[PDB]
């Protein structure tokens, strides 16, 4: 189990820590996170009390290094950093715990949610997309752009997501401009799985990474990028019959976990009516129809 | 974005544009077989694309041989008109490629605008007008050409015949679209008031009479007079 220690909490605000969260009160003596489990990619992200706008957060792996909270009072924001001391870290881990400062990872046994939602997201790839190489850990907001947003200000700023462009020499075969605009499968299959993810894991854990940006910061590019990469398996009439078995059992958590009250800005109407009943795979997502239908029936 | 009521002159500056129609592309009877169910038998059709500003029509024929062992032919048609439009715009010089295409059906969207990935800088836009060019068929010499044909085949007319040389682009569009409106709402009366006239003749290289201004204004109104009417007709007024 691992720990993420805090220097201290100056402001009020409330902590999530994947799925969960908590609030903390302005110097309230809260010395962070325990018991998180090892083994899967974590977040931990932030919306002050003050100021509701900007969500803020961190993507990190425990098993890259000891990393910990500091507010900074210059830039004003929680800020991740590592300590490369391991003797301190320890030291310092211990004496929280030992006074109970710390909130427990409350990770219920029976529970896999976290692990269905972060199945295939790789902390290494996530690093290629949040573009910050001195760092172990992913700094991601509410506000980042996508580089395809960019196109269409910072780079450096920016979430480098796979470009998916339906409307593009890339998807488009010439000469089969009817059949590859109609059935993606080509652009799928051998553009994007053979030639840019590898493997259908691969595509999967950006697509997970793309939904949980959308989710916990509201960030508009990530969300555009989840329903992107949906759609092209959608839009596909030769999909591997093993991907679509996932693909149901992820989009499936992934509503699942979704807040209720969320759903008129983080779902796309047009895209799941097609992925559910216009598009070729309308008979193949069953467990994500199912949830889709009783939780979200006015969506559609 | 979309052509409208407001932005109607930009069709005669002179930045070369097309109007693209698809409405005659993909054409069936519809008539009863021997066990009495019903089937479709396609007619040679054709895509109607046309230079507002100088009246150069590229009339694309579609012989039914392209339909043969296709499948869901509506939505192909679509994409053969936009295959034939690109193939067109390819094989004109680049001082004359048109730099917006202006479809009369939203559909065409999509279709033309895969077809024109290799153009980025050609615009592809809607339009909210209700234009007639659906009643192309009902030039006599159009609609002779596209039923003769035996292969595809491209032809190129002037459907303005020589106006240009005594009136404005402006006004000659809107002479050709008020006489497609009148065909569109009433063939046999709209090609009566054209033809009532022997000695108005259609000189060979032409597709509608040789009318001298008065005439045109006559006829002008008298299509305007059978296309109110036909209104009334319709909605009994
Ligand atoms: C979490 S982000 C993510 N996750 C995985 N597992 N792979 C990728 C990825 C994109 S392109 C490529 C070869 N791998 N991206």
């Amino acid at each position: 189990m691992n720990t993420v220690p805090f220097t201290s909490a100056p402001i009020e605000v409330t902590i999530g820590i994947d799925q969960y969260s908590f609030n903390v009160k302005e110097n309230q003596p809260f010395h962070g996170i325990k018991d998180i489990p090892i083994g899967h990619v974590h977040v931990i992200h932030f919306q002050h009390a003050d100021n509701s706008s900007m969500r803020y957060g961190y993507w990190f792996d425990c098993r890259m290094g000891n990393f910990y909270i500091q507010y900074d009072p210059k830039d004003g924001l929680y800020k991740m950093m590592e300590e490369r001391d391991g003797a301190k870290f320890e030291n310092i881990v211990h004496n929280f715990k030992e006074r109970q400062m710390m909130v427990s990872y409350p990770k219920i046994d029976e529970d896999d949610t976290w692990y269905n939602l972060t199945e295939f997201v790789q902390m290494d790839k996530i690093r290629k997309i949040v573009r910050k190489d001195e760092n172990q850990f992913s700094y991601v907001d509410s506000s980042m752009t996508t580089v395809q947003e960019n196109e269409l200000s910072d780079p450096a700023h920016s979430l480098n997501y796979t470009v998916i462009n339906f409307k593009s020499r890339e998807a488009i075969r010439p000469g089969h401009e009817m059949e590859d605009f109609l059935d993606k499968s080509y652009y799928l299959n051998t553009v994007m799985l053979q030639g840019i993810f590898k493997n259908s894991s691969n595509y999967f854990g950006e697509l997970q990474f793309a939904f949980l940006n959308a989710m916990f910061f509201g960030n508009y590019g990530s969300s555009l990028q989840w329903h992107a990469m949906i759609e092209l398996i959608c839009s596909s009439a030769t999909v591997p019959k093993h991907m679509l078995d996932k693909l149901d059992e992820i989009l499936y958590y992934q509503i699942k976990t979704l807040p209720e009250q969320y759903s008129d800005i983080l779902l796309n109407e047009r895209v799941w009516n097609i992925c559910l009943y216009s598009s070729f795979q309308k008979n193949s997502l069953h467990n994500t129809e199912k949830i889709m239908e009783n939780k979200y029936p006015e969506l559609l | 974005g979309a052509m409208n009521s407001s932005n109607y002159a930009e069709l005669f500056n002179n930045d070369i544009k097309l109007f693209v129609d698809d409405t005659n592309v993909y054409r069936v009877t519809v008539h009863k077989t021997f066990e009495g169910n019903v089937a479709t038998k396609a007619i040679n059709g054709c895509i109607f694309t046309l230079n507002p500003k100088t009246g150069h029509l590229f009339l694309k024929i579609i012989h039914t041989s392209v339909w043969a062992g296709q499948k869901r032919l509506s939505q192909l048609a679509k994409w053969k008109t936009a295959e034939e439009v690109s193939a067109l715009v390819r094989s004109l010089p680049k001082e004359e490629q048109p730099k917006q295409i202006i479809v009369t059906r939203k559909a065409m969207l999509d279709p033309l605008e895969v077809h024109m990935l290799d153009f980025p800088n050609i615009a592809i836009r809607p339009t909210e007008l209700r234009l007639p060019f659906s009643a192309a068929m009902s030039i006599d010499k159009l609609s002779d050409v596209v039923m003769k044909a035996t292969e595809p085949q491209m032809v190129l007319f002037n459907i303005y015949d020589d106006w240009l040389d005594r009136i404005s682009s402006y006004t000659a569009f809107s002479r050709l679209t008020l006489l497609l409106r009148a065909l569109k709402t009433n063939e046999e009366s709209a090609k009566m008031i054209l033809l009532s006239d022997p000695t108005i003749t259609i000189k060979s290289y032409h597709l509608w009479p040789s009318f001298t201004d008065e005439q045109w204004i006559t006829i002008e109104s008298q299509m305007r007079d059978l296309i109110l009417t036909e209104y009334g007709r319709k909605y009994n007024v």
